[PDB]
Formats: structure tokens, sequence, C-alpha cells
């Protein structure tokens, strides 16, 4: 009983088998991605590159 | 469907030539019948001599 907690947070997800579309941009980091198949919008930006 | 990912570019073709020709169907309609811009009328009487 004689403790104290410090004031921290963490968050878990799981991960889920998917297709992603990423973007590398000149300097060859990944500055943009779409989730393929979260929403139909999201299809169309696949579908279209 | 993982495996097809691949192909994605020969798919993508594939539709493009697809949607090309939907849209060409709907262009040839649209000449053959939508010539004129106004819908006229028939008139109520039918002395045409
Ligand atoms: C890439 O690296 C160069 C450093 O030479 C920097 O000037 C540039 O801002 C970087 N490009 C991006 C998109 O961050």
């Amino acid at each position: 009983s004689g403790w104290t907690a410090g004031a921290a947070a963490y968050y878990v997800g799981y991960l889920q088998p998917r297709t992603f579309l990423l973007k590398y941009n000149e300097n060859g980091t990944i500055t943009d991605a779409v989730d393929c198949a979260l929403d139909p919008l999201s299809e169309t930006k696949c579908t279209l590159k | 469907s993982n495996l097809l990912l691949q192909y994605g570019s020969f798919c993508t073709q594939l539709n493009r030539a697809l949607t090309g020709i939907a849209v060409e169907q709907d262009k040839n309609t649209q000449e053959v019948f939508a010539q004129v811009k106004q819908i006229y009328k028939t008139p109520p009487i039918k002395d045409f001599g």
C-alpha cells in the first residue's frame, strides 16, 4: 500500500492482415498511407494507386 | 487474393478498358439521340393534311 503511481498512459491495439498503400517521399520516408478496404473510397484510392 | 496482389497493374488496365467501353456506350447513345436540346411536344390537333 505504501506506494504511488506516476502519471503515464499506454494504448493497445491488435494487428490484422491488411493491404496498405504506402507513399515514400523523395527522401525515402513513409509520409502517408492508405488502409485498403477500410472504406470503399480507400479501395478506389488503391485501384487508382 | 494475396498471390493475385502482384497482378494489380494487369487488372487495373483490364478494368480501365472496360470502363472506357462503358463511357463510350453512354456517349454513343447521347450522340445518336440527344442531338436536339429541347423537348418538343406533339400538338393536340393532328391536322397534318
Ligand atoms: C530531405 O532531406 C533534405 C536534407 O538535405 C531536406 O532539405 C529536405 O527537407 C528533406 N525532404 C522532406 C520532404 O522532408
